[PDB]
RNA sequence: UAAUUGCGAUAACGAACGAGACCUUAACCUACUAAAUAGUGGUGCUAGCAUUUGCUGGUUAUCCACUUCUUAGAGGGACUAUCGGUUUCAAGCCGAUGGAAGUUUGAGGCAAUAACAGGUCUGUGAUGCCCUUAGACGUUCUGGGCCGCACGCGCGCUACACUGACGGAGCCAGCGAGUCUAACCUUGGCCGAGAGGUCUUGGUAAUCUUGUGAAACUCCGUCGUGCUGGGGAUAGAGCAUUGUAAUUAUUGCUCUUCAACGAGGAAUUCCUAGUAAGCGCAAGUCAUCAGCUUGCGUUGAUUACGUCCCUGCCCUUUGUACACACC
């Protein structure tokens, strides 16, 4: 969770009121074996705007 | 039965194994103990001034032998206490790397500890073995 | 200053004859007799214990608390 | 295997996890004995439930105990929580209802919350002061 | 550590580096009692003097004594280090002192001279009577002078 | 009482007085009965405990603060004056060995002359400021069972904290030293001396 | 001196201008068959038992 | 320069120490206007017609 | 201060109502009846309307309720 | 080539905020009377079939002294 | 009733905005779906102590199984439930039991209509008008200044010690944050009394820093009521770090110097439970500088659970020649 902090005030006078913003990071992780063909497939597919895909190869 | 050093109190095994190295002779006292202060964020030297070289290797010991490894760097987070900035509100503050280096390295060559990979220091086999016989004779003074 | 502070013989000798009687002993006890200062009191202490008069009911630092031996 | 349950206890945010299998009576924490455990005039507070419920009852089982979180008092409440809910659990799959039952009315007839975590927890600050309730000094004039 | 008991061996109030002792105080802190010897300096000169810190200052052999005055004002030859002392690198003759007693005052009063006599901004702020490790002077220090 | 041993092996001591009577530090909670009817309800007695300390939701309800084990309740009143708010382990300690002390002198069960010298020191009346007119005197009142121990708990533990105050005596033989002459008022407690003069002042406005 | 129990048998409600004192009807029991009302300082249920210092005596009001 | 400076009696804190401290060194906020805060100074005044040709 | 506002209120007035048949002294089948015989959309609204219906439901056992 | 804008009508913008708050902007500008300009909004945005809707305009028109106005209509809700 | 929250009375009946609902977070799931970026038991390989099987550890894969602890999806749960007391036996309030939870469950987010010549043109390439515009009120470069000290006022920090200071030893959190066309978070090894230095290293992160081994705190000692070893202002002399730059001393270390302050007049602030108070931490700022703030967890009370006395506000009634509305 990414939190920013700050007074709603442009300037200085008031009480002096806090108002802190957050945005919610999800994160998550599948692990497939498989051939080539559905990986591909499976990646350009499956596609949606607002969700981050990634795929990593290998044991290492 | 059989034993650990786990199966005894801290102030009492540690006491205990400080009086040992005192009472033993094999070492390596840096030399500028006695006139050293231990951390920076202290005051006054220690008050056991010949010895406490005895108590901080066995506590270093103690505390290396309950696990895996452990460096000079965190052993100066472990020993280290609050310093009053004077006026200014108490920072928890570093203890002295040199004390606690030349701890490692004393105890080493007296092969109670060893340079473990991964990094820092882990127990030694021989270490193993001559801190659980003296936590097996502090529990045999309460027999 | 107030005197307190060292051992003057007829101190000691004070001491051995006096702890009789004390139901309750510790470090502001000893002070509290007109004599020792804090430290020799809890060197007293120690030493009252080598034997006898004093018996060990309570533990430790901060706070001692003894008895008449019977 | 032998007859084995795993159970907590929590206080703050201490943690607390037994694991009370069939053994030959030890009783330890993180890896030493229970007789340690030390911030130690509170001692008696992980002794509590065995005395409270006969110090025998754990000739046929063994009990270790690792706590994590909290400080040197919550893993005190946690941990002798753990282990009264860890004597409950093994009658309760192992032993029988009477035997579990009577001993659950041991423990809550006398209680500091043993088989019950305590809902008490911190609440947020909020600006304009220190604390959560307390607030900054102010003048008028 | 022991019951004692002396004849009249040690005596109360004792005199060295030209100032006067109270003898019923540990030895250690009894020394503070001169200029230039804070805590640290009396607890590391009475261990290279090689005397008992569980003494009242009071007991102490006056070879005792000798040797913790001869150490004071000689602390390099007894190997304490230089970073443990109140004037490295003089600025004169660059070497390194440790100045006690009536003489630490003559010092400070030299230092605030020199600057003064070159006349340094510190100096000037000095011979205003005030503050010169420049803190704000606004609201703190108004009793004073 | 029958000993039992296991692997990881309980004390004789720890062993004995436990498992028998379920009493405190190592003090016996059966007899010590409060001398005063009242009180009995405001003092609590049994259930009997082992230490002070305890996990205890005696906030959010009005009168279940009187649950709480009396010596508990004294023992947490030790610890404030800022520097020392919080620091129970601090304040458990000193009534430990308050009571021992206590015990050393005139024997008694310690938690006992604790009883007695609560019980010994709540005003039995009172007095509060009544508006008529400016000029307001002094309308003298009966005072609460409660606020009778309450106030005892805080006169006890104030006084013996000011005696404690910059001087040699610890704070627990001052604590102990006030319970003492508490315990059977002899005026040289400022406990009792207070509880003295607030009747005196309620009576002289009646 | 003489010692005069009370208990409590009804709480009547609040008095004193401030509002920390509270009306009550007690009872005695060394002889009971008699009632009276008290004010009191502290926090109070019924079945308490007030010590009254001196037993015959009522008020009322308070300002 | 420096050497002014050091030489300059009248000077230091000794010299203020000895001085009288004036009075509005413990005056007050001053305000001045606040309770004419609403009755406008601009002398004018808009008009029934001007506003109603806008609103 | 638990008072109920006017829209769990009058809920279970329309509730009590038409579905009197059905509908018990005991909340934990008022619950799922207003499941399945209302729409409702949360929970917490949901409890609080069947714990009041099943309030008013059994003091009318015991004599009419106005409304 | 590797960015590339697609152009789109909206599906009514009459439940569209900034549309509409653009429409004023434009009405305005164009020299329409105040209230002609924000009904016809408002009026447009229900047409639209929208549960309510509510403009503000606030400043300075051709009198010195700042002024504001409401115009609602229909359904709103304010909280939560 | 926290609430124009409801009951009830009733020329009203039945509704909408605001309140409530809603949302976020903290609490409960041995029920669900799982996990070598979380973890348990077993098994190997293995060290120590005992040896009678045992006890305590090592081993980012030597394999097998699990999901209690951790994580976060979907559900479930509470509705002041059951019982009782009280009351116009109405809304409700009170106690007892059960319960993770029964003070709006605790704490927040959001929040109608309306008012103020409240503050902000010094956040804006938001802006009308006025001013200025080449000897500039544009801009940039060098240097100084915002820190200047007879003194008045406000938020604070540290303290007056023995429930303590100091010295050894025990030794436990939670919220966070970190480096690409860069030099951010830093373990480990050496060197150094320290501050720091140096060689390497992991990490674009539940993977590494970090179990952030934080501080109060706990234990054993030294000191022993003395302005003392409480207190650490002021000042001298030296060492280093950030930076192009440290003088008016950025900060850090070391020795020395060792002030007021002995609980604070009139006055005055804040607060009801994991709260007050004490205690430290991360984040913002940040090249370097927190005695500030925003949050976080740790230790953990006393006393109310009431009222209209003070003070502030709200509501009726009532007066008005006010309506630009007592400025
Ligand atoms: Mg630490
Ligand atoms: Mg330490
Ligand atoms: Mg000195
Ligand atoms: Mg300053
Ligand atoms: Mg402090
Ligand atoms: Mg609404
Ligand atoms: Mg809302
Ligand atoms: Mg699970
Ligand atoms: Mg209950
Ligand atoms: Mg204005
Ligand atoms: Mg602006
Ligand atoms: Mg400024
Ligand atoms: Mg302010
Ligand atoms: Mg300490
Ligand atoms: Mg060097
Ligand atoms: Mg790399
Ligand atoms: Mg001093
Ligand atoms: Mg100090
Ligand atoms: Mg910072
Ligand atoms: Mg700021």
């Amino acid at each position: 969770v990414l939190k920013i902090s700050t007074r709603k005030t442009p300037n200085g006078e008031g009480s002096k009121t806090w108002e802190t913003y957050e945005m919610r990071i999800h994160k998550r992780y599948i692990d497939l074996e498989a051939p080539v063909q559905i990986v591909k497939r499976i990646t350009q597919i499956t596609i949606e705007p607002g969700v981050d895909v990634e795929v990593v190869v290998a044991s290492n | 039965p059989g034993v650990s050093v786990r199966d005894v109190a801290a102030q009492d095994f540690i006491n205990a194994y400080a009086s040992f190295l005192q009472r033993q002779g094999k070492l390596e006292v840096p030399g500028y103990v006695d006139i050293v202060k231990t951390s920076s964020g202290n005051e006054m030297p220690p008050q056991d001034a010949e010895g406490w070289f005895y108590k901080r290797a066995a506590s270093v010991a103690r505390h290396i032998y309950m696990r895996k490894q452990v460096g000079v760097g965190k052993l100066n987070k472990l020993y280290g206490g609050a310093k009053s900035r004077g006026v200014r509100p108490y920072k928890h503050i570093d203890a002295s790397g040199s004390i606690n280096r030349k701890v490692l390295q004393a105890l080493e060559k007296i092969g109670i500890v060893e340079i473990s990979p991964k990094g820092g220091r882990r127990i030694s086999e021989n270490g193993q073995r001559d801190l659980d016989r003296i936590a097996a004779q502090t529990l045999e003074e309460d027999e | 200053a107030q005197h307190a502070v060292i051992l003057d013989q007829e101190k000691y000798d004070r001491i051995l004859k006096e702890v009789p009687t004390y139901r309750y002993v510790s470090v502001s006890v000893l002070v509290d007799r007109l004599k020792i200062g804090g430290s020799l009191a809890r060197i007293a202490l120690r030493h009252l214990e080598k034997e006898g008069i004093i018996k060990p009911i309570s533990k430790h630092s901060k706070q001692a608390i003894y008895t008449r031996a019977t | 295997a032998v007859p084995s349950v795993q159970t907590f206890g929590k206080k703050k945010s201490a943690t607390a996890v037994a694991h009370v299998k069939a053994g030959k009576g030890l009783i330890k924490v993180n890896g030493s004995p229970i007789t340690l455990v030390e911030p130690e005039i509170l001692r008696f507070k992980v002794y509590e439930p065995l005395l409270l419920v006969g110090l025998d009852k754990f000739s046929n089982i063994d009990i270790r105990v690792r706590v994590t979180g909290g400080g040197h008092v919550s893993q005190v409440y946690a941990i002798r929580q753990a282990i009264a809910k860890g004597l409950v659990a093994y009658h309760q799959k192992y032993v029988d209802e009477q035997s579990k039952n009577e001993l659950k009315k041991a423990f809550t007839s006398y209680d500091r919350t043993l088989l019950i975590a305590d809902s008490r927890r911190p609440e947020p600050k909020k600006f304009g002061g220190k604390g959560a309730r307390s607030r900054f000094q102010k003048s008028y004039r | 550590s022991l019951v004692v008991q002396e004849q009249g061996s040690f005596q109360h109030i004792l005199r060295l580096l030209n100032t006067n002792v109270d003898g019923n105080i540990k030895i250690v802190y009894a020394l503070t009692t001169i200029k230039g010897v804070g805590r640290r300096y009396s607890n590391l000169v009475c261990k290279k003097a090689d005397v008992d810190l569980h003494k009242r200052a009071g007991e102490l052999t006056q070879e005792e004594l000798e040797r913790i005055v001869q150490i004071m004002q000689n602390p390099t030859h007894y190997k304490i280090p230089a970073w443990f002392l109140n004037r490295q690198n003089d600025i004169t003759d660059g070497k390194d002192y440790h100045t006690l007693a009536n003489n630490v005052e003559s010092k400070l009063r030299d230092d605030l001279e020199r600057l003064k006599k070159i006349r340094a901004h510190r100096g000037i702020r000095h011979f205003w009577g005030l503050r010169v490790r420049g803190q704000h002077t606004k609201t703190t220090g108004r009793r004073r002078a | 009482f029958t000993p039992v041993v296991l692997a990881t092996p309980i004390p004789e001591e720890v062993q004995q007085a436990q498992t028998e009577i379920k009493l405190f530090n190592k003090w016996s909670f059966e007899e010590v009965e409060v001398k005063d009817a009242s009180l009995v309800d405001y003092v609590q007695v049994r259930q009997p405990i082992f230490v002070a300390h305890t996990a205890g939701r005696y906030a959010n309800k009005r009168f279940r603060k009187a649950q709480c084990p009396i010596i508990e309740r004294l023992t947490n009143s030790l610890m404030m004056n800022g520097r020392n708010n919080g620091k129970k382990l601090k304040a458990v300690r000193i009534i430990k060995h308050t009571l021992d002390i206590i015990n050393v002198l005139t024997d008694q069960n310690p938690i006992q002359v604790v009883v007695d010298a609560i019980t010994n020191t709540g005003p039995r009346e009172d007095t509060t400021r009544v508006g008529g007119g400016g000029a307001a005197r002094r309308q003298a009142v009966d005072v609460s069972p409660l606020r009778r121990v309450n106030q005892a708990i805080a006169l006890l533990t104030i006084g013996a904290r000011e005696a404690a105050f910059r001087n040699i005596k610890t704070i627990a033989e001052t604590l102990a030293e006030e319970l003492i002459n508490a315990a059977k008022g002899s005026s040289t407690s400022y406990a009792i001396k207070k509880k003295d003069e607030l009747e005196r002042v309620a009576k002289s406005n009646r | 001196t003489p010692v005069t129990l009370a208990k409590v048998i009804k709480v009547l409600g609040r008095t004193g201008s401030r509002g920390g004192v509270t009306q009550v009807r007690v009872e005695f029991l060394e002889d009971t068959s008699r009632t009276i009302v008290r004010n009191v300082k502290g926090p109070v249920r019924e079945n308490d038992i007030l010590v009254l210092m001196e037993s015959e005596r009522e008020a009322r009001r308070l300002r | 320069g420096n050497e002014g400076a050091i030489r300059d009696k009248t000077a230091g804190r000794r010299n203020n120490r000895s001085k009288d401290v004036t009075d509005s060194a413990t005056t007050k906020k001053s305000n001045t206007r606040r309770a004419t805060d609403r009755h406008s100074r601009t002398g004018k005044t808009d008009t029934k017609k001007k506003v109603n040709q806008g609103w | 201060g638990r008072v109920r506002t006017k829209t769990v209120k009058r809920a279970s007035k329309a509730l009590i109502e038409r579905y009197y048949p059905k509908l018990t002294l005991d909340f934990q089948t008022n619950k799922r009846l207003c499941d399945e015989i209302a729409t409702i959309q949360s929970k917490r609204l949901r409890n609080k309307i069947a714990g009041y219906t099943t309030h008013l439901m059994k003091r009318i056992q015991k004599g009419p309720v106005r409304g | 080539g590797t960015i590339v804008l697609y152009a789109e009508r909206v599906q009514d913008r009459g439940l569209s905020a900034v549309a509409q708050a653009e429409s004023m902007k434009f009405k305005l500008l164009n020299g329409l009377a105040i209230r002609r300009a924000a009904y016809g909004v408002v009026r447009y945005v229900m047409e639209s079939g929208a549960k309510g809707c509510e403009v503000v305009v606030s400043g300075k028109l051709r009198a010195a002294r700042a002024k504001a106005m409401k115009f609602a209509d229909g359904f709103l809700i304010h909280s939560g």
